[PDB]
């Protein structure tokens, strides 16, 4: 019958390692590399897009940064339409919370959430599993600013500042060196553009090859605004680090 | 609109004595105003030394004692030809009835035999399961005419002894199967005269170590 | 070889291997006996036990008070298909107030085992039963295979070392079928015919299983010392 | 059951509920506590049909004890007022809706201030200085209307809840049996032995 | 790869013949049958010396009259034993009565081969199922994953049967007492155990009439393995 | 829960010493309406049962489909179909009660009352009664609606008891049913004169008499009454 | 129906009439109101017989189990509980029941539950159930202390339920006596109300209203 | 009994010349008991806004409901919704409810932000729109507002006009309803400003 | 649905998918746990090779089930999780339901049911991680401290240890564990989980997480300095 076809995408090696999940990540190894750090007065989410185009259509594009609410953001490292359904259930989920509690919902609580899903599709379902990995920055009451990450096997973790995607090693390397902890965002902006500036396999890094973000509590008094930077924005910020 | 139930008349009597047990029940079965039958059996023999009836609405009557027979088939066959005691009979007929507590078997059952000491046994139940041991009990239409005249001559009460005046009661001595049948017979002889839904013809059951014996007597049939 | 990893699979000369699998499991299992005259019908079973400890395996089943079977093969099949053999008989007497025919019995036995024999996931059964019993037409003896196949005969045996109580039949056929009216001679038959199969062990009194039904006879089983009659 | 009132002063919420359990023609019992603790500075009275109340109250108190575990933290009393709501509303529609009325008293830590919400069985929320359930209100809110302040002390909103108690023993025709009064603050959860 | 349920060219299930090797390795489990009432004994074998043996449960009451021992994966005997209590109980809500040792054993026999693409595998764990009613006496059972069942006047299974089932072959009788029962148990436990059998390695219980099952105090066992090794050196 | 809308009228039987004798009228009534004066309600079931039915016609067609494919499905890898193993009228009676009574229990009963007649294989007498409510009764004679009330006496009277059916001829018997069938013509609003008649009998096997009449009727003495009272003209 | 049961320093006591009634006519005056769940619980019944019996005779069941797989007797809140959840799902299809149970334990002491099939469960020291409850009530409350004797709460339970079987017409037959200890519950016995009513009029000097 | 007069309330909307006007008063009641005077039946989302009267755990429900709907609307499509794709929404949403509906009366209103053209539209509790150019009434006093809408509107009131109008049209219509009052709030509408004006009025 | 049969035995009576899951564990980061007198301690390994991590925010290893009862574990992280939330509701269930908080044993036997479960249900793999379940029973001052496996057999332990390295550190506690007398303490206790844990985790930085459990729900987590001092004071008796 049917199981002769069955790749079973749920089963342990021998070593007792997730095949699927494994190879999952093996795929996400060769996306284009995502950033995120935090800094006291905010987070910086940067991005590279993989070997554009000069006919690409960059200012109503997106392939890295997308917007879950107000104030929880993700950068992408993967599949992009495996993540736009993970994207499109994190978006509800967050609404559920907020019909629910009348309040945002925690940015763990949503990351948990996500990550779960994932986990499901590594032990149940004979389904492949999701190739795609997030950086979530967000902003609570609770915690403050804060980054996470999940993978695949819908393990997650809190971070400081971290890399997805390509050449993680290498930019992973290149954070741990330059960051500290009493930093500032305009100074995590250009720490992130130096890592990508080094780490990036293109000849050169320029605006066109770029998605940026920042979450800041620069926004008029108690509260958060979330900035998506356009193209001509990217090309001002890259000329003022002095990379281009 | 569309009644599921109907009355069907009847009554029954179950007795239980030292080493025996009858169950008496009679053969009218009726309509409204009319006649169906004059001799429709009421009273069963369901095996295991056990007999039953289950009286007011005879499809529910029929249904219930048909699936008692089956649980009693199945009881055999699930458990190595293991004779089904009445007190065991009378908590699963306890299910069989409440199985159905919110549309109910509209009927009064009665079941009597011999319990594991050999010692007669009657059961007596309501249409949604509640279930009891009795030593006597009557069932159906005339129920109300008949039990009366069972706690004066069977259990004797309100009875004393002569010169005592009201003191000392009167002894409850044990009584044979042939003073258990004349009981019987005049209750229903008495049920006939005053309750238009009972005559034709009285059939009685009678359950003893030996097995199980049956007895006819006609009633009046007007 | 490449065509029996399951039972929705034919080989390249029209085989069913899963099926010819499970015929192997009747093969290996404990023999018993069936025949029947014209007013009597009789099972013997040569029952098995694990060790000198342990119990001998019951092999006799009774369906309803006209009709019953013997098993040989996996013991839990037997159960499955004797259980919905007693739904069956007790379906008809209920709605139709019938006693089940013999034969229709087991045409339902036969379209129960063909299912599991055309799906795929599910598995043939594994065993094989002789059902006898006492009806409208007079007394009947039935061959159960978990191909499906079923066959009425008046005599046969199934099990380890069956053909040689099925010569003894073969032989006896004009006999045994003439026993009429005597319950005691026609078992006597069959405990010499199950004998036929018998090396190095013999017929105790808590090896042998006799079962009969007939005319005036309620399908009853002997065991234990109700046996000792006969041996 | 009959009567629970609720009272926001400027530093705690008070809830006064009734002891009385009446099945039809007696009184079964006369110290009855109406109300569940939710988390350690949100309380929950309650009132309506028989059953319904108690199993709504500890099933909401079960779900808001999961979320205090799962999460280490305790949810605002705007958090769980929400969910209450919530969880009334749903029930409105349902084949048998529960036919409960509840006051949510709650001290928010991150705000330092006290909360007293009123909810209805069709899942009707109002944020309130006082409030209360069925005819309690038609006796209670016109005192309340003339002596609260938002600046009160506790001890002055329990006399001004011994006023509104005295008028119902005065006017209502149900003995109720006297009140279980408990207070809400920055500390907790605490109960009024003697009142 | 291969059906679940799928047949052998000898006419077994794969599975089910799997299982039973499972069942090999196993901790030992003895019962022994007797007009006085069955007895009931288990080998407990703890991975470590840290880990604390009484919780360790490998004799289990399924009602006051029935008891059962296991051995093989004792993790999927949990679900047979709900089974099992369950099945008793609400016999006797039905019937108003204790069920029969047999009907009982054949209830958790017909779990065993609902397995299929119901479980995805056979159970990995055989029981034996001991108890009394009041027409077949005290009776000693052993069920195993194939779902048959068989009676024994005494039993061994787990790691070490065939050699215990070799020597209760010469040692059971129809005349034994529940005390020499007890005492022959903890003998051949103690012969095929690897470590030496004492109380708190080793587990007895019991099933008789008056006082329904019992599993047996640790301070009980142990004079009963005093008792035992000095009629051993008394010849 | 239904309403019935075309219906039919009582169906009467008895037994008698050799078997059973079943007869009903030919009329479908829509409410006041004789609408339909050509309806058979005798369904023959073999050579050996009669099944009558009276009340919803719609329903009654329907038990005719099931009575004929029970028929067919009996026949079914059956060679003793027409023989040991043929429908017995204790089989076919056994079946309706079971369909009865399960309808009844889902609330949409058959909207009917039946009687089945025939002669078993010992050559035993069988007429047994079931009804939209399942309810299920025996006796020597049965009939349904309005023959319950007049039909029944007069036949009574020729069977009262067991005892009386080794007495009773077919002749008598058939008389007995032929006059009943002339007094519900005179008393029921509902009834017509056309009505069809069967016997089934042990030796002579199935008789089924279509096209009857009520015959030998008295009406002349209706000249002489006039008024309702006082009235001489 | 009057099924009465108290706490005090001995344990508890549970009495119990024993009538049942279809409309006027009275059908029982056998009738068993309090069940043995096990040998520390009892329940008592009033409301519908079959409701009464049934799920009470079940609740035994589902506690047997629970102490078959915690091994521990289970407690007199999670029996009770066990019920008042069972008739809460079943609210609104019209079971009618009125129930006490009384049971003792190490970690809770005597303990009694009032439940009920609109779902209410209530902890309490008295509980009066039935037709003729307010008749029971009248003799309880004025005669309860927690310092009564075994013997003289007994006789409290015993007289209260025959005022209740005295007055009300749906109430009487004889009177069930349980009391219940640390060490389990204690049968006293079936006392018929023909013969009790003379006794207790004779020996107490009360019912000078009745003529004897 | 009737679950749109349970509560009370009422809500009216006007149109004026570049700019829109949205009142509502501020009861909630139970039947005769007056329970809150701060129940604000005005919601919005983004530049629109929706009031709503009838039952208040639907009109609460709703505003939760289109909260949610407007958010997720604004993260797919990158933009605030129009008053005229929100009035579409609104029914739709109401309609799906057909033989279980929401008993509410809702009525939209705001400034369409690239024609600049105002609008506003009201609803039955099913999802019926009516596209009014003149105003849109609602609730218990509707009767009542028909009434002073008819005669006291205007085409082409300037903002601070139109607020008068707008006013005593709620607040005259008020006074004549059981179960409506106990406050009031007029939003005052333009392109890019909005100004919120609680009505001192009587409390009885 | 996908109902696949992945657990299946092998000729040698073996469930590979069950002991494939075991091999996970023995990948997963150590933990420990050991029961005083008046007390448990459960201790975990960090692994360092992550550094820049938020150790405020990131998911800790020892997780409240209830507010008496802790679980920790060893092996997948995400499967854990599951596994953490099931208990966690059964814990509520049960006071809901029995009006009494669960016991250690129950919480454990409920977790080890759901294990097992996973090992015959088709469609399904089971959970990579063994767990390690601690607590009080209410009202109750004995300790107590169960494993759990993914074959789905539990047991109770005086001290256990589970993960990488775990049979060193098992070594180590069989000869310094003694069950006549043991850790009378909460300061006793915890120096012989850190002892244990010192003897596989390398730097004595933040690579120790302890989390100390009392009866009455007393569960308390010690921070870096607290531990840093058990630390330094068992290497300088050491030096000798
Ligand atoms: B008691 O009055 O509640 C009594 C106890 C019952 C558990 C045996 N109930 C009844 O007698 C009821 C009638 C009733 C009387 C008064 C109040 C409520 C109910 N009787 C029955 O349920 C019943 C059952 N079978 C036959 C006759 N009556
Ligand atoms: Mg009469």
């Amino acid at each position: 019958g049917s199981r002769r076809y069955d790749s079973r995408t749920t089963i342990f090696s021998p070593e007792g390692r997730l095949y699927q999940v494994e190879y999952a990540l093996e795929s996400i190894s060769h996306a284009g590399t995502a950033i995120g750090i935090m800094a006291s007065d905010g987070i910086v989410l940067a991005a590279e897009r993989k070997v554009t185009s000069t006919l690409l259509e960059q200012d109503t594009s997106t392939e890295k940064l997308y917007k879950l609410n107000d104030k929880i953001a993700v950068a992408v490292a993967g599949l992009t339409a495996d993540a736009e359904i993970l994207i499109n259930t994190a978006r509800i989920h967050a609404q559920n919370y907020l019909k629910t509690y009348n309040e945002d919902i925690p940015v763990e609580i949503l990351v948990r959430r996500l990550s779960d899903i994932k986990q499901g599709y590594t032990q149940h379902g004979g389904l492949r599993p999701f190739g795609v990995s997030f950086i979530y920055a967000g902003y609570d009451d609770r915690y403050g600013y804060q980054l996470y990450t999940s993978n695949p096997s819908g393990n997650y973790t809190g971070w400081k500042a971290i890399s997805v995607g390509a050449n993680t090693s290498a930019a992973q390397t290149l954070l741990q060196m330059d960051y500290k902890d009493d930093m500032k965002v305009d100074d995590a902006i250009e720490l992130a553009l130096k890592t990508l500036s080094k780490t990036t396999d293109s000849s050169a890094l320029t605006y066109d090859r770029l998605e940026f973000a920042t979450i800041r509590k620069g926004a008029n008094d108690g509260e958060v605004y979330q900035k998506i930077f356009k193209p001509q924005e990217i090309k001002d910020i890259l000329v003022k680090t002095g990379i281009t | 609109q569309f009644n599921p139930y109907g009355d069907n008349g009847g009554t029954i009597l179950g007795i239980a004595g030292e080493d025996f047990a009858v169950l008496a029940g009679d053969t009218r079965n009726i309509t409204d105003y009319s006649i169906n039958s004059r001799y429709e059996p009421k009273v069963f023999d369901c095996g295991d030394n056990i007999v039953m009836s289950a009286n007011g609405f005879a499809a529910d009557g029929d249904a219930l004692v048909k699936r008692f027979k089956n649980s009693v088939k199945w009881y055999h066959f699930d458990h190595n030809d293991k004779k089904l005691s009445i007190n065991s009979a009378a908590r699963n007929i306890q299910h069989l009835l409440y199985g159905k507590r919110f549309f109910p078997y509209y009927v009064h059952t009665i079941i009597a035999g011999l319990d594991e000491d050999g010692k007669g046994a009657v059961y007596s139940f309501d249409p949604v399961g509640s279930y009891e041991r009795e030593q006597c009990r009557a069932g159906g239409a005339a129920a109300s005419l008949i039990m009366p005249f069972l706690d004066n001559q069977v259990n004797f009460k309100n009875q004393y002894e002569p010169g005592t005046n009201g003191k000392v009661k009167k002894p409850l001595k044990y009584l044979s199967v042939e003073e258990v049948i004349k009981l019987v017979r005049d209750s229903f002889t008495s049920a006939t005269e005053r309750h238009i839904q009972v005559g034709d013809g009285l059939e009685i059951l009678i359950v003893t170590k030996d097995g199980v014996r049956k007895e006819f007597y006609e009633l009046k049939r007007d | 070889n490449n065509y029996d990893g399951d039972t929705v699979t034919f080989s390249p000369t029209g085989r069913l291997f899963q099926v010819e699998y499970a015929l192997e499991a009747i093969k290996q299992g404990s023999v018993t006996v069936g025949l029947r005259s014209n007013t009597h019908a009789v099972l013997v079973a040569l029952k098995r036990n694990a060790d000198e400890l342990s119990s001998y395996q019951k092999k006799i089943i009774k369906c309803d008070e006209h009709m019953g079977l013997s098993l040989a093969g996996l013991a839990p099949d037997a159960r499955v298909l004797s259980n919905y053999l007693r739904q069956q008989c007790n379906y008809s007497s209920l709605v139709f107030n019938r006693k089940l025919a013999v034969e229709r019995a087991g045409h339902l036995l036969c379209d129960k085992a063909q299912k599991n024999t055309q799906s795929y996931g599910g598995r043939p059964y594994g065993v094989g039963l002789l059902i006898i019993g006492y009806d409208k037409s007079g007394a009947h003896l039935l061959e159960f295979q978990p191909s499906g196949n079923v066959t009425e005969l008046y005599g046969t045996a199934i099990g380890a070392r069956s053909q040689g109580a099925k010569t003894y039949l073969e032989r006896t056929l004009d006999t045994f079928i003439k026993i009429d009216g005597n319950p005691d001679e026609l078992i006597k038959a069959g405990v010499e015919a199950i004998s036929q199969s018998l090396r190095d062990e013999s017929l105790t009194v808590d090896n042998l299983s006799i079962a009969i039904v007939g005319k005036d006879t309620p399908f009853t089983i002997y065991d234990g010392e109700a046996v000792a009659k006969y041996i | 059951m009959d009567i629970i009132l609720g009272i926001r002063v400027q530093d705690s919420v008070i809830l006064a509920s009734s002891k009385a359990v009446t099945r039809g023609i007696s009184v079964l019992k006369d110290s009855d506590d109406k109300t569940r603790q939710l988390s350690p500075h949100t309380l929950m009275s309650f009132a309506g049909e028989a059953g319904d109340t108690v199993q709504f109250a500890e099933y909401i108190q079960a779900n808001i004890q999961l979320y205090s575990i799962r999460e280490d933290y305790e949810l605002s009393p705007q958090a769980v007022s929400s969910f209450v709501r919530q969880e009334l509303a749903k029930s409105i529609r349902s084949r048998r809706p529960y036919q409960v009325n509840v006051l949510i008293g709650g001290y928010d830590k991150k705000k330092n201030k006290p909360e007293l919400y009123q909810i209805d069985y069709l899942g009707t929320k109002v944020e309130l200085p006082y409030g209360a359930h069925g005819y309690s209100g038609f006796y209670t809110f016109s005192l309340l209307d003339h002596h609260y302040r938002p600046d009160m002390t506790t001890e002055e909103g329990l006399d001004l809840l011994k006023l509104c108690v005295q008028e119902l023993e005065k006017r209502m025709p149900m003995d109720f049996k006297g009140v279980i009064v408990k207070i809400v603050d920055k500390d907790g959860i605490r109960q009024v032995d003697d009142f | 790869d291969r059906g679940v349920s799928t047949f052998s060219p000898e006419g077994r299930l794969f599975q089910v013949e799997y299982s039973l090797e499972a069942i090999k390795l196993g901790s030992t489990a003895i019962g022994i049958a007797t007009k006085e009432g069955v007895v009931l004994g288990v080998e407990k074998r703890a991975t470590s010396p840290l880990l604390e043996s009484d919780s360790i449960e490998k004799i289990v009451e399924i009602d006051r009259h029935i008891g059962c021992a296991m051995s093989g994966l004792t993790a999927d005997a949990r679900s047979m034993i709900e089974h099992a209590r369950t099945a008793a109980v609400t016999h006797n809500l039905y019937y108003d009565e204790d069920i029969n040792v047999e009907s009982l054993t054949q209830s958790v026999c017909d779990l065993a081969l609902r397995f299929g693409e119901l479980m995805s595998r056979p159970f990995g764990v055989a029981l034996l199922i001991a108890g009394h009613d009041a027409d077949d006496g005290y009776q000693l059972f052993h069920a195993e994953p194939s779902g048959t069942f068989y009676r024994y006047n005494a039993k061994a299974i787990g790691s070490g049967s065939e050699g215990a089932q070799a020597e209760l072959l010469n040692e059971w009788h129809s005349s034994l007492t529940l005390k020499e029962a007890e005492l022959l148990v903890l003998k051949i436990l103690k012969q095929v155990m690897e470590e030496k059998l004492d109380e708190n390695n080793a587990q007895l219980s019991c099933i008789t009439k008056q006082d329904g099952f019992k599993i047996y105090d640790n301070e009980k066992t142990a004079e009963l393995i005093k008792e035992l090794k000095e009629k051993e050196a008394a010849e | 829960t239904q309403q019935p809308i075309v219906t039919g009228t009582s169906v009467i039987s008895m037994k008698y010493d050799n078997g059973v004798i079943i007869a009903a009228d030919n009329l479908g009534s829509y409410g006041s309406l004789l609408r339909f004066n050509g309806v058979e309600r005798l369904i023959p079931v073999g050579d050996n049962t009669v099944v009558g039915i009276s009340g919803d016609i719609s329903d009654m067609q329907h038990i005719e489909r099931l009575l004929k494919d029970l028929v067919t499905e009996n026949a079914y890898d059956n060679p003793l179909a027409d023989a040991e193993e043929a429908l017995e009228p204790s089989y076919i009676f056994e079946y309706l009660a079971t369909v009865m009574y399960q309808r009844r229990s889902k609330m949409n009963p058959l909207w009917n009352a039946i009687i089945v007649a025939g002669v078993q294989s010992n050559g035993d007498q069988f007429l047994r009664y079931v009804n939209l409510l399942g309810v299920t009764y025996s006796s020597p004679t049965l009939a349904t609606g309005f023959g319950a009330h007049m039909a029944n006496p007069l036949l009574r009277k020729v069977v009262d008891r067991e005892s009386d059916i080794p007495k009773t001829t077919v002749q008598v018997a058939e008389e007995a049913i032929v006059n009943a069938m002339r007094v519900l013509y005179y008393r029921d609003a509902r009834s017509s004169r056309n009505f069809s008649l069967a016997i089934i009998d042990k030796n002579t096997g199935l008789t089924f008499k279509k096209n009857l009449q009520v015959e030998n009727m008295k009406w002349d003495f209706a000249k002489d009454i006039k008024g309702y009272g006082t009235q001489k003209i | 129906s009057t099924t009465l049961a108290f706490r005090f320093q001995g344990g508890i006591i549970v009495a119990v009439d024993s009538r049942a009634t279809a409309g006027n006519w009275v059908a029982s005056q056998t009738v068993k109101k309090v069940i043995e769940i096990n040998p520390f619980l009892l329940g008592t019944m009033a409301g519908g017989a079959a409701d009464c019996q049934f799920w009470e005779t079940w609740l035994g069941s589902q506690c047997r189990l629970h102490e078959l797989r915690e091994k521990e007797r289970i407690s007199v809140a999670a029996a009770s509980k066990i019920l008042s959840n069972l008739v809460y799902q079943y609210k609104g299809a019209g079971l009618s029941m009125g129930t006490m149970i009384c049971g003792y334990t190490r970690k809770e002491g005597p303990t009694i539950y009032y439940v009920d099939s609109d779902g209410t469960r209530l902890k309490g020291d008295i509980f009066c159930v039935g037709s003729g409850q307010t008749f029971a009530y009248g003799v309880l409350d004025s005669n309860y202390k927690w310092d009564l004797s075994v013997e003289d709460a007994l006789y409290l339970g015993k007289r209260s339920i025959l005022a209740a079987a005295h007055r009300d017409a749906y109430s009487g037959g004889s009177v069930n006596l349980y009391h219940v200890t640390e060490d389990g519950w204690i049968y006293h016995g079936n006392h018929d109300v023909g013969e009790l009513f003379w006794k207790v009029k004779e020996e107490e000097g009360s019912f000078n209203n009745v003529i004897g | 009994s009737d679950p749109s007069s349970i509560n009370g309330g009422i809500v009216v909307a006007m149109t004026g010349k570049d700019c829109v006007a949205i009142a509502c008063d501020l009861r909630l009641g139970s039947q005769s008991l007056g329970v809150s005077n701060k129940f604000e039946k005005i919601f919005h989302y983004g530049h629109v806004f929706l009031g709503i009267t009838g039952l208040a755990t639907d009109v609460t429900t709703l505003n939760e409901m289109f909260r949610y709907k407007t958010n997720l609307y604004k993260l797919k499509e990158e933009r605030a919704i129009e008053p005229e794709t929100f009035t579409q929404l609104v029914s739709s949403s109401l309609y799906e409810r057909r033989f279980g509906p929401y008993f509410v009366g809702p009525v939209v209103a705001g400034i369409n932000s690239k024609s600049g053209k105002p609008f506003i539209a009201g609803f039955d509790l099913i999802g019926c729109i009516d596209e009014a150019k003149d105003f849109i009434v609602s609730g218990t006093a509707s009767d009542q507002l028909f009434g002073m809408c008819e005669s006291l509107y205007e085409p082409n009131l300037e903002p601070e006009d139109l607020f008068e109008t707008i006013s005593q049209a709620l607040l005259n219509a008020a006074d004549r309803d059981a179960l409506s009052g106990w406050g009031a709030v007029v939003y005052i509408i333009k392109k890019d400003e909005v100004v919120k004006r609680y009505l001192k009025m009587r409390q009885d | 649905g996908y109902d696949r049969a992945l657990s299946i035995f092998s000729p040698d009576g073996h469930i590979f998918q069950v002991e494939y899951a075991l091999e996970a564990v023995k990948r997963g980061t150590c933990a420990v746990g050991v029961k005083g007198k008046n007390c448990v301690v459960l201790g975990c390994e960090r692994r360092s090779t992550l550094k820049l991590q938020d150790t405020r925010i990131t998911p800790s290893k020892v997780s409240k089930i209830d507010s008496h009862v802790v679980l920790s574990f060893s092996g997948l992280n995400a499967d854990s999780r599951i596994l953490i939330e099931k208990a966690r509701v059964e814990a509520q269930s049960h006071r809901l339901t029995l009006e009494d908080p669960v016991t250690v044993e129950y919480l454990t036997r409920y977790v080890a049911g759901v294990q097992q479960r996973y090992t015959q249900s088709g469609g399904v793999r089971p959970f990579g991680v063994s767990t390690l379940i601690a607590g009080f029973d209410p009202r109750d001052d004995e300790p107590k401290l169960y494993q759990t496996e993914p074959s789905g057999i539990y047991s109770s332990w005086s001290a256990q240890t589970i993960g990488r390295n775990s049979k060193t550190v098992r070594e180590f506690l069989e000869k310094n564990y003694d069950r006549k007398e043991p850790p009378a303490t909460v300061e006793e206790c915890v120096k012989l989980t850190v002892r244990s844990l010192l003897e596989v985790v390398q730097t004595g930085a933040k690579n120790i997480e302890i989390t100390v459990v009392k009866p009455d729900s007393d569960i308390v987590a010690l921070s870096s300095e607290e531990i840093n001092q058990y630390v330094t004071q068992i290497e300088q008796e050491k030096q000798e």
